[PDB]
Order: C-alpha cells, then sequence, then structure tokens
RNA sequence: UGCGAUAACGAACGAGACCUUAACCUACUAAAUAGGGUUGCUGGCACUUGCCGGUUGACUCUUCUUAGAGGGACUAUCGGUUUCAAGCCGAUGGAAGUUUGAGGCAAUAACAGGUCUGUGAUGCCCUUAGACGUUCUGGGCCGCACGCGCGCUACACUGACGGAGCCAGCGAGUACAACCUUGGCCGAGAGGUCUGGGUAAUCUUGUGAAACUCCGUCGUGCUGGGGAUAGAGCAUUGUAAUUAUUGCUCUUCAACGAGGAAUUCCUAGUAAGCGCAAGUCAUCAGCUUGCGUUGAUUACGUCCCUGCCCUUUGUACACACCGC
C-alpha cells in the first residue's frame, strides 16, 4: 500500500524465543521459520497483535512482539479454541497446551521419550529408526535417517 | 352413466423395439376406435446399461475388454378417459416381449 | 403476432437458443447484456457477427438467447453461432432477399464458423489408453 | 415385486437364463432346444422347443 | 538472497527522479533495474499513478504495463 | 429505460454491496471471523481478514436472486474447489457449511433472504430493492 | 461516428472501434507488407480477424495451416510445455500484452514488428542427417518458406519461455523484447542465435 | 465321431442350411489333442451376418 | 550477404534416405530460365519462393 | 483410399448392361433408377452403385470402354 | 483395394459391404417426466407504452429436447494430373469430402502362450476324518542393504495464494432393506443430526466438476515454489483401525532450479492439460473403463533404424537357428 519511506533500517534479524526471526520479508513468514510455528497458526497469532499482514514487519514495534509472544504462550486465557493447537489432552486429568520453539522441540523429545517407555509399536518403530505410520518400505525412499 | 375420468397413463418398457413401436401403434388404433382424448406415445430417453468386462478370465495376456450394453425404450401413452375403458384396453393388445404396465391415479 | 425466430447455436456439446423478434434493440444472453459473457477476452467474438453487419440491423432487431451445455468458451461460440443465425433468419422471414446474401457473403468473408455449424465431436477414449489414440507406457526391459 | 424398471428387467433376463440352463440339464434324454417365456397379468406362458414332446 | 528489498528516503528519491522517462514502466522492468523488490515496486507504480506522471496501458495482476504522460 | 441487476459487471456490483454492508455495520457477525478456513481446501484463511465476510453475504445474496431457491449444501458446493490433497491429485470437496449457514441466518435477519417452500431460500423485497439500488450506484460510477 | 442506441448500452470506446475500420483488438491490422518473396503468403496479414482465437480446422489438409492467423500461431506456440497446456484464453492475453508492449516502445505498429520478427527468424538453410554407408554426415539442405516459419515461430517462443524460467519478466514481456531484438536483428535474442548457428553449420556442409 | 459328423451334416443339409460346420475338440484318440473340423456350403465369419443367420 | 531468391517450377519427388527432404526444379526470380535441382527440407509446392545462400551448386538423391 | 469395391463395380458393369437408356449422367435420378431396379438391402451400397454407374456413364459420354 | 497385363476362367472366405454409435434435418410424428411463446395473479425497476423476474394459474407451439420413421454423401460439381484407367491432387458447394469420424465383429493355419486360483468344465495322480476337506482365531501378503515396471506430485512468476466470476457430459442410485440422499439446524472442519424427494428425462442433479476468466497479495531466495516424512487431537466405516483404512485441524518443513545412457506415446476435437464417472466398495483412488471441458506444436513423406510382409535367391535345416 504505502513504501517505506523514513530513514528506517530498523534491525535486520531479531531474536525471539531462542530463534531467530528474519529481518523483513512479514510476521507470519518469521513465525514459519521459528522451530515450531506453521502457517495459518502464524495468521492467527497477527490476527490476534492486530498488524497488517502486507507489511514487512522486521520493523516491527516491541509491545506487538511482547503480545505476539503471550499469545505463543497462552491458549486458553485468549481467544483461541483450544483444539486448533500443536498438543492437546495430556498427562493424567487436565488441560490442552502448546510451545511454538526450542520449548515445542523440548516437549517434543518428552513425547518421543514417553513413548519410547510406553514401548507401543509406534514407539518400538520410533526407536528402531523406521516407519511409524505403515508406509509400505518395499520400494520407496530407500535411504532413510 | 358413471363417465368417471380417473386420467390413465399407460407405460410401455422394452428391450425389442420394433415390437414395442408395433404395440404402441395398436394401442392408439385402439384408442383412436374408442376415440378418447390422449396425448399421443410419448418417447422417454433410452436407458443403457452398459457392463464393462476383462474379456480374459484369467487375466493373462493384453488387457481387452467387452462393453456388453442393454438398450431400455420407455413410452408413455396418458389417457384422459374412463376406468372400464382402460380395463378394455387392459384385456386387449397384450405382445410378447413389451412390459404393458398402467399407472392409473392421474 | 409480432414477427419473431428461434435460433439454436452450437459448439461442441455447448447449446444455445436465440429468440429474434422486433423492438427497440435488445441483445440479451441468459438475462444479462451482450456486452458482459465474462470470458472477457472472447466478449469481442461474440461481438464480431454484430460489428460485421453494422449496428443499424439492431436498431429493429431484439435478441435474447438462453445457452446450455458445454464450458466458457465453447459456450460463447454457441451463442455467438445463434447471434449469426437469428439476424439471417430474419432476413430471410421479413426483409429483402438481398440484404440477407450480402450478411451470408460477409460472413463467409469473415467465416470463424458462424452460420456453419462446427463438425467436430470428441472420439471415444477407447480401452488400453488414458485418450483416445493415446496408449500407456510400453516397456521390454 | 416394484423395482427399477431396468433392474426388474435385469432380473427377467437373468431367471430365462437359468430356466434355460435348468432345461438344458434335465430334459437331455428329451432333447431339449430352447425356451419361450410370455409374461401377460395371470398366467405366464412357459413354451419349450423339444425333439421329443411327447416324453417332456 | 540478492539484495534489492531494503527501503529508504534516499531511494524513494531515485525512484521518483523519475517516473518521467520510460516507454513502459513493468514491476519487472523496476525490478531489476535493481529496484525494491517486487510487491516495493507495485506499490511504487501505484504511487506514479496517483496523481498523472505515469498513465495505464494494461490493468491486469501482475501484467501491468504503464508508460509516461500525457 | 429500466436500470437492471445484470447490466453491472458482477465482481463490482459484489464489491458495492460489500461497501453498502460495511457502511450499514448491521449484517452481524458469526463469531469465527478469522479463526476459519472458509473451505475445507485453502491451506491459508482469508486474505483480506476483516471484512470479506460482507462481500461473501453479499455474493451468496446475489446467487438467491439469480436462482428460484437455493440451500446451504448446494452453496457449499458452488464456492469449494480443490484440495492440494498432497502428491494425491484433487478431489472436489464443498466449503465451509457452517459459515455459509451463517452468513444465510444473517441475510434473513438483514431482510435479504426469504424462506421459499419445496426447499431452501429465495429474495424478500427489501433485499431486491437494496441489490436494485447498488446496481444503480455502480451503473453511477461506470458512466 | 454514429454511436447508434440499442437497448442492452455498449461502451463509448467499443462503439468507437467498430464497423468502420476493420480492425485487431483495438487498433488497426493494415499495413504489415513483408517485402521477401518465400514469406508472403505464409505469413498472413491478409485475412483481418478482430481476436487471436477461432475454432480453425487448419489442421485437416496440408497448406491450411499457412492461412491460420499469425497471432493464433503465436498463441499456439506459447501454448506449449503441459504445465501451460491447452489454455488458450491465457496464451491469448499474453500475446495482447506483448503487442500493448510493443505499442509503447517506439510507438509502431506491434504486428509489423511481430513480422518483422518472424522474418528474421526463419532459418535460410538447414542440415539433415543422411545416412551414407554408417557415419553421421550431414548435407546442408534449403528450407521451404512455411516450414522456416514454422521454425520462426517456435524459436522466439522457446527463448520466452527460457526467460521465463525462474524470472520477474513475464512471458509476454520476454516474447517482447525477443520480437524487438528480432526487429532490430541484434543476435542478442535466443532465436535469432539459434539461425546463426543453423546458417553456420550449413555454410560448413557447402 | 467323424462319420456321425458328417451324418449330422448331411442332415442339415436336408433340412435346408446355406451351409454347416462342426467342430469336435479333445483327445479323438491318442493324448494329444486335436481339433477336427467338418463344414459344408458357406459359412459366413465376420459382421452383423452372423447374430442374424448363423445359429451357433 | 549475397543471398539468392529462388521460385519453384517442378517438384522431382521426396527424396533422403529417411522422409524429409524433396528434390525440386527451381527457376530463381531475377535473371530467370536457369534451371536448377535443388533440395528442400520442409513442405513444398508449385510457385514457392525458397531463399538461400549458395545457389549455383545441384544436388543429388541423398543415400 | 476410396477404391470403390468389386462387387460394387460389378453390380454398377450389369446395371449398364440391362438398362443403359434410363441412365442420365446425373446423380439422384441413377441412384432412383437403382433403387427401383435391383434389390440393394444397404442404403450406402446402393448410393456407391448409383455414383458407379453415373461415373461409367460420364466415360461413355468421353468414348467406349 | 482395384485397373491393367494374362493358361487361365468364373467363384468363396478374409478386407469391403454389414452393424452400432458420433455428426445434419426451422421436412414429418410427440410431449405439465423436454423446452418455449402469449397471457393471469404477482416482485422490483425506470416510472409512458418498456426491462428483468416468480408462480405448472390459463391458452397455444415443437426450433433447441428426446426418439420414432425417413432422407442426406455418391468423392458430388468444375479444373487439371494419370496408358485421358484404377485412382490421386486442388477449388466450389455442402452439416459432413481423412474408409465422413470412432469402434463391434473379424479368415486359413497355428502357438506345447495364459488359464485345471471364474467355473458341480474336467482326465489322471496325490490327498481323503488329529485332512491338502472344512471351519474358527491371530497374523501375513503391506517386511527392507537394494534393482527394474506402470503411475501420481513437483521443480513455480504461462506461477502461487486469496477473493470474485462461474460452465459440462457419461452415468449411477433403496422396501426387506438401509442406496443416492437435496432442504432446515449444530460443528473451523471432517461430520452430525432432524426432515424429505426419488424404484428415477420427474428427486439427488443445471451433479452450478475442475482446469479456466477478473481484481488484489508474494515477486525470479530450495522463497508464500514443493509438499514429503513426522508429532498430536478431532471425525467416520466396521465386530476389530497399532502394522497412521480414509477424512479433517494445527504443527514439521526433506528431496527436487526441468533430469545422463536410454526409451515410450502421438497426426485433430486428436496430443497434452483438467476434472468428473461408474467399476471394485462396509470403509479406502494415485488404479480402470467411460465421459465431457480446455485445446496446440509438426508431417501428411520415407524406407535410414525397428519390426513385419512378400519376391528372387542359397540351405547338409523340417522338434525347422534355441536348428544341424
Ligand atoms: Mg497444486
Ligand atoms: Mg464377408
Ligand atoms: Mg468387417
Ligand atoms: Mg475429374
Ligand atoms: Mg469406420
Ligand atoms: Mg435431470
Ligand atoms: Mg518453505
Ligand atoms: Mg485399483
Amino acid at each position: 500500500s504505502l513504501v517505506v519511506q523514513e530513514q528506517g533500517s530498523f534491525q535486520h534479524i531479531l531474536r525471539l524465543l531462542n530463534t531467530n526471526v528474519d529481518g523483513n520479508i512479514n510476521v507470519v513468514y518469521a513465525l514459519t521459520t521459528i522451530r515450531g510455528v506453521g502457517r495459518r497458526y502464524a495468521n492467527l497469532v497477527c490476527k490476534k497483535a492486530d498488524v497488517d499482514l502486507h507489511k514487512r514487519a522486521g520493523e516491527l514495534t516491541q509491545e506487538e512482539l511482547e503480545r505476539i509472544v503471550q499469545i505463543m504462550q497462552n491458549p486458553t486465557h485468549y481467544k483461541i479454541p483450544a483444539w486448533f493447537l500443536n498438543r492437546q489432552k495430556d498427562v493424567n486429568d487436565g488441560k490442552d497446551y502448546h510451545s511454538l520453539a526450542n520449548n515445542l522441540e523440548s516437549k517434543l523429545r518428552d513425547d518421543l521419550e514417553r513413548l519410547k517407555k510406553i514401548r507401543s509399536h509406534r514407539g518400538i518403530r520410533h526407536f528402531w529408526g523406521l516407519r511409524v505410520r505403515g508406509q509400505h518400505t518395499k520400494t520407496t525412499g530407500r535411504r532413510r535417517a | 352413466q358413471e363417465v368417471v375420468i380417473h386420467k390413465i397413463r399407460i407405460n410401455l418398457t422394452s428391450t425389442k423395439v420394433k415390437q414395442l413401436e408395433n404395440v404402441s401403434a395398436n394401442i392408439i388404433k385402439n384408442a383412436e376406435t374408442f376415440k378418447l382424448v390422449k396425448k399421443g406415445p410419448v418417447r422417454l430417453p433410452t436407458k443403457v446399461l452398459k457392463i464393462s468386462t476383462r474379456k480374459t478370465p484369467n487375466g493373462e495376456g493384453s488387457k481387452t475388454w467387452d462393453t456388453y450394453e442393454m438398450r431400455i425404450h420407455k413410452r408413455y401413452i396418458d389417457l384422459e378417459a374412463p376406468a372400464h375403458i382402460v380395463k378394455r384396453i387392459t384385456q386387449i393388445t397384450i405382445e410378447p416381449g413389451v412390459d404393458v404396465e398402467v399407472i392409473i391415479a392421474a | 403476432t409480432v414477427p419473431s425466430v428461434q435460433t439454436f447455436g452450437k459448439k461442441k456439446s455447448a447449446t444455445a437458443v436465440a429468440h429474434v423478434k422486433a423492438g427497440k434493440g435488445l441483445i440479451k444472453v441468459n438475462g444479462s447484456p451482450i456486452t458482459l459473457v465474462q470470458p472477457e477476452i472472447l466478449r469481442f467474438k461474440v461481438y464480431e457477427p454484430l460489428l460485421l453487419v453494422g449496428l443499424d440491423k439492431f436498431a429493429n432487431i431484439d435478441i435474447r438467447v438462453k445457452v446450455t451445455g458445454g464450458g466458457h468458451v465453447s459456450q460463447v461460440y454457441a451463442i455467438r453461432q445463434a447471434i449469426a443465425k437469428g439476424l439471417v433468419a430474419y432476413h430471410q422471414k421479413f426483409v429483402d432477399e438481398q440484404s440477407k446474401n450480402e450478411l451470408k457473403k460477409a460472413f463467409t468473408s469473415y467465416d470463424r464458423t458462424l452460420l456453419i455449424a462446427d463438425s467436430r465431436r470428441p472420439e471415444p477414449k477407447k480401452f488400453g489408453g488414458r485418450g483416445a489414440r493415446s496408449r500407456f507406457q510400453k516397456s521390454y526391459r | 415385486a416394484i423395482i427399477s424398471k431396468k433392474r426388474k428387467l435385469v432380473a427377467d433376463g437373468v431367471f430365462y437364463a437359468e430356466l434355460n440352463e435348468f432345461f438344458t440339464r434335465e430334459l437331455a434324454e428329451e432333447g431339449y432346444s430352447g425356451v419361450e417365456v410370455r409374461v401377460t397379468p395371470t398366467k405366464t406362458e412357459i413354451i419349450i422347443r423339444a425333439t421329443k414332446v411327447q416324453d417332456v | 538472497a540478492k539484495h534489492a528489498v531494503v527501503l529508504d528516503q534516499d531511494k524513494f528519491d531515485r525512484i521518483m527522479k523519475e517516473a518521467p522517462t520510460y516507454r513502459y514502466v513493468s514491476v519487472s522492468v523496476l525490478v531489476d533495474r535493481f529496484k525494491l523488490g517486487g510487491s516495493l515496486a507495485r506499490v511504487a507504480l501505484r504511487h506514479l499513478e496517483n496523481e498523472g506522471i505515469i498513465k495505464p496501458v494494461s490493468k491486469h495482476s501482475k501484467q501491468a504495463i504503464y508508460t509516461r504522460a500525457t | 429505460p429500466g436500470v437492471s441487476v445484470r447490466d453491472v459487471p458482477a465482481q463490482d456490483f459484489i464489491n458495492n454491496y460489500a461497501s453498502f454492508l460495511q457502511r450499514q455495520g448491521k449484517l452481524e457477525v458469526p463469531g469465527y471471523v478469522d479463526i476459519v478456513k472458509t473451505s475445507a481446501g485453502n491451506e491459508l484463511p482469508p486474505q483480506d481478514s476483516e471484512g470479506w465476510f460482507y462481500k461473501r453475504a453479499a455474493s451468496v445474496a446475489r446467487h438467491i436472486y439469480l436462482r428460484k431457491q437455493v440451500g446451504v449444501g448446494k452453496l457449499n458446493k458452488l464456492y469449494g474447489g480443490a484440495k492440494n490433497r498432497g502428491v494425491r491429485p484433487h478431489k472436489h470437496v464443498d466449503a465451509s457449511g457452517s459459515i455459509n449457514r451463517k452468513v444465510l441466518q444473517s441475510l434473513e435477519k438483514l431482510g435479504v433472504v426469504e424462506i421459499s417452500p419445496k426447499g431452501g431460500r429465495r429474495i424478500s423485497d427489501n433485499g431486491l430493492r437494496d441489490l436494485d439500488r447498488i446496481a444503480a450506484a455502480t451503473l453511477e460510477d461506470e458512466e | 461516428f454514429v454511436p447508434v442506441e440499442l437497448a442492452t448500452t455498449i461502451p463509448v470506446e467499443i462503439q468507437q472501434a467498430q464497423q468502420e475500420i476493420k480492425l485487431f483488438n483495438k487498433w488497426s491490422f493494415e499495413d504489415v507488407e513483408v517485402k521477401d518473396a518465400s514469406l508472403v503468403d505464409y505469413i498472413q496479414i491478409s485475412k483481418p480477424i478482430y481476436v487471436a482465437h477461432t475454432a480453425g480446422r487448419y489442421a485437416n489438409k496440408r497448406f491450411r495451416k499457412a492461412q491460420c492467423p499469425i497471432v493464433e500461431r503465436l498463441t499456439n506456440s506459447l501454448m506449449m510445455n503441459g504445465r501451460n497446456n491447452g489454455k488458450k484464453l491465457k496464451a491469448v492475453r499474453i500475446v495482447k500484452h506483448t503487442l500493448e508492449i510493443i505499442n509503447v516502445l517506439t510507438d509502431q505498429n506491434p504486428l509489423q514488428v511481430v513480422v518483422d520478427a518472424i522474418i528474421n527468424s526463419g532459418p535460410r538453410e538447414d542440415t539433415t542427417r543422411v545416412g551414407g554407408g554408417g557415419a553421421a554426415r550431414r548435407q546442408a539442405v534449403d528450407v521451404s518458406p512455411l516450414r522456416r516459419v514454422n521454425q520462426s515461430i517456435a524459436l522466439l517462443t522457446i527463448g520466452a519461455r527460457e526467460a521465463a524460467f525462474r524470472n520477474i519478466k513475464t512471458i509476454a514481456e520476454t516474447l517482447a523484447e525477443e520480437l524487438i531484438n528480432a526487429a532490430k536483428g541484434s543476435s542478442t535474442s535466443y532465436a535469432i542465435k539459434k539461425k546463426d548457428e543453423l546458417e553456420r553449420v550449413a555454410k560448413s556442409n557447402r | 465321431i467323424r462319420r456321425a459328423a458328417y451324418g449330422v451334416v448331411r442332415y442339415v443339409m436336408e433340412s435346408g442350411a446355406k451351409g454347416c460346420e462342426v467342430v469336435i475338440s479333445g483327445k479323438l484318440r491318442a493324448a494329444r489333442a486335436k481339433s477336427m473340423k467338418f463344414a459344408d456350403g458357406f459359412l459366413i465369419h465376420s459382421g452383423q451376418p452372423v447374430n442374424d443367420f448363423i445359429e451357433t | 550477404t549475397p543471398v539468392t531468391l529462388a521460385k519453384v517450377i517442378k517438384v522431382l519427388g521426396r527424396t533422403g534416405s529417411r522422409g524429409g527432404v524433396t528434390q525440386v526444379r527451381v527457376e530463381f526470380l531475377e535473371d530467370t530460365t536457369r534451371t536448377i535441382v535443388r533440395n528442400v527440407k520442409g513442405p513444398v509446392r508449385e510457385g514457392d519462393i525458397l531463399v538461400l545462400m549458395e545457389s549455383e551448386r545441384e544436388a543429388r538423391r541423398l543415400r | 483410399g476410396r477404391v470403390r469395391t468389386k462387387t460394387v463395380k460389378r453390380a454398377s458393369k450389369a446395371l449398364i448392361e440391362k438398362y443403359y437408356p434410363k441412365l442420365t449422367m446425373d446423380f439422384q435420378t441413377n441412384k432412383r433408377l437403382c433403387d427401383e431396379i435391383a434389390t440393394i438391402q444397404s442404403k450406402r451400397l446402393r448410393n456407391k452403385i448409383a455414383g458407379y454407374t453415373t461415373h461409367l456413364m460420364k466415360r461413355i459420354q468421353k468414348g467406349p470402354v
């Protein structure tokens, strides 16, 4: 809509949630780049914040960033339906929750560990370093981790 | 005394086409003889039943197919005419192959 | 009572029925005017017959078309064909023959079918192949 | 009773075929050739063409 | 990245200097004369179409052909 | 002369309708705005985000006007398209049904849409009038 | 001149651009005479058509491809590659855009420019592989006018496609550029280069 | 078998066929399978004159 | 570039080991009545015109 | 390959032998005559025969055969 | 295939003819289960008479619809070309001038080709009551250092994503079951629910299918291209879903900047793209038989390759070169 007038040049590459938010580009894109946030989720976050998706937003404000962080942290406090999440329904009798960065990775690791402990078919597969979701490796994917 | 017109549709369904046509003609003639108000022999879209089948039993060799098909021919004759007359019509004009059938209820 | 004709137009499975009448000068299609159509590039094509004729002929004649079948382009083509037909038909009916002849000549000169209905219907996609003529893919390795 | 017309027709055909098969099986001694089925109201006429008619 | 995405006052000024000249201005044309990248270029073009300067030829999405007055 | 709804080139008309709705501020919000996909195949919610809904409503109204009597499933079908379903080829799956229903309800509340017999809905008088007005406005703008 | 009132009202500009002159899409189709025997009759600007789109039963007999319009041919050529295959409307649009670009650049008739480009692009002599025992000796052979034209049409399109592949330069613009190059026989374009190469090859095998 | 076939053919001819044909396939003596063809007159193989004319 | 503008009087058979070349007798545009049989690659017809570089060099049926 | 078949040709020849008069050059008339005469089951075949007859007539009109 | 030349003459089969379908019919016969015209009531407009509508209110029509009966194309007329033959080539008209397009059938002789896992088609052998019969239960056909074979998805700017525009044809679809399932409400979805309509030109269904078209957002960065593997939850089918059945929701973002040697398919509504469709089906489409939509490039030739066919040749071959 408008070309960025004024001096500009407000920080190339911001650091947020122990990860690299890329300068310029767009808020959603930055979120995606973070290890744990995706596209739709990012969009939702942006909407919640109340910033234009048109703006490149490496020239973002601090308050806005803080708000975003808060949103990331908390599903239930803000208006997020709580079945839109990465994780939901976990531990004994309790609540749905998700992380979005380093935190997300940690959570994933924990989950993996739990699975391993359980020794479920999926867990076993994971341990092996193999195909959890029953896809046929008779022909396909001949290299693997 | 009665002269009670129920408004009666004669259906005429078949595979064999010529025969069906003949039957229809006969019906029309009968109607003319009896001199009634009727809509002429309406012809509905010929529904075709298609069975595609691999020509083989064992599925070995080239992959050849046979589309076997059945032609259904469906005609309507709408009579603005009494019950007795309809009955009479039903009684006379019955041929082999054609499925003569009456709706009766407008 | 008024002088009128129903002229059909066609392309592949697309079908158009153009009702030509006397009056002010409507050229309508599915209720909406001639100007829209809305493939937008082929609006010109739709116009084309009219342009060839001249706007003078539509000051008397009133065309309103109903279109079915086909895709979009095909439909447009059908409509165009119908339009081409309709004027000619009208001329044949209620106007001098000379004019009609002239129109025909014009059409021939810029013949993108128009009066002649398009000959081509699609081929059956016979077995052993994804299209009609095209086959799958042999391998003897 | 009361089905799709086409379906009904198909069923009838199948029945006829079955009948034919039965005739082939059973009326071998009698020298059976073919069946003719006429489905009028009330009665249904099953005509049989065989060589040894008396036997049949 | 190949740069030509960074936004400045100076850059804006150079862009302005000027809408006049060039047979046609096309986002593509703008980039890369090495100007502000795609979206930015488009925005610039739009701005140029505010009050004269560059009049249009086409109006389509991405095929946006403009030319100098008058 | 005679002003009509069809003379306007569609998109423009829709835009006008949307604008009108915005001006009004009384089409009523569903509650799912920007926490909603709009179709079961669309890996990105509406880019307009705020608004958009109004436009959709307008479009629906237009469709209703065009046709005899329309329902929800049909609307969904009209709206939906191709899922980038994956490495698999594309099917056609229908759009957001609940959203459509909500839109319809809103329209009804406004006095655009009227409940029809047999099935579905048709158009109210006030709604029709509004549409006509919009068309006229569009024409004026064009002129 | 003379805007006649039809009940279904037509835009003013549209009305103006009708009847009096047998125009192209907006502007005139006249002039464009090649002045190069061979490429006359098989490059046909003689037939004035209003859009680069017909039903066109051209692929039927043999030489009816000649009488098919140049713009149409170009569009068809553009339509190449599976991703873009069919989709003639798109091609037409692209062509239109190209034409517009040409018009913008140094004024001039766009059609004329296109024709010039085509002319430039036709290779005079091409080689064809002969058996001749076993080895791959290539005898130089003269090119038939229609064939040459076809080749020219191809080459430009190919160049455009190449330009497009990973690029801002919208295919239409690339095409326009190519055409321009051809007109001012620069040997900066791709088609031209190809032609030159062909010529060289011919020279070598004579 | 051959004789029987011949007789059948003769009978057919008498009855009044334009032509007829009999195939007898299998182990007509010896373990290896043979086909044995016995025909008279014309025999239309191709076209619609087959369903109309030839009883199989 | 000295180029000779040629013209087709008679098609003298399809030639080559393969299909895509044709023998053609040629009466050139300027300085007429000097017939040469030359090979043409594409679709050829009577009264077609040929643009070429190396004129006076008669060709033969390719092996 | 529009080579008119052998049978058709033969038929045409026969027709010519029979009814040289009552075979006027033009086609529809010839066809009609053929229909009147010989028992052609098909329509297409009949048409073909008629065409052949016409051709023969034309040939004759430029000397014998 | 014919024309011709001719110890050959006239014939049959195969090809052709035939049949089905795809194209034409303001010429017939027809219709509130197909479509229109006038008019009633009736909604909105400009507000003059005029424009769009909605109603099976009336009256009438058959162009489109269907589908009965027929015609219509025979290479027709003209021009060349060819022993002025068979034919071929070009213009004209014509719906149609590629055998009008597409198939259906399709000879003689065969193959040790496949099928005894379609078969109460079956020889013989085996087996033959803790069966190699049957039947339950749990798996398995889906496993993975890795080869090839059909396929799909992409390597984006002729795009992607959003809106908006918005058009097909083949079909198919239940009463003893549980079929298609509009229309209304709940749900971001998937999907639930109530209600119908349909045994079907009537209802689903105009299957308002996609690819397309328009205006905007990213601009040529393994990027918003690309969507894999992944984790979680929400759904559904079924007795049973872990060895994700499938769907949906968020999250993960891998390889791949048009692919070497090789090799497939193709000549016009074709190729390629695009979706639909039934088939199998309780549930699953990347498959398949069809369908339509969008719709090109280049030949309209040749024997270079490949195969096949004949002829003349040579033959220690005849189980016939995998020969002797
Ligand atoms: Mg995609
Ligand atoms: Mg035969
Ligand atoms: Mg045959
Ligand atoms: Mg002649
Ligand atoms: Mg055929
Ligand atoms: Mg229906
Ligand atoms: Mg990415
Ligand atoms: Mg399958």
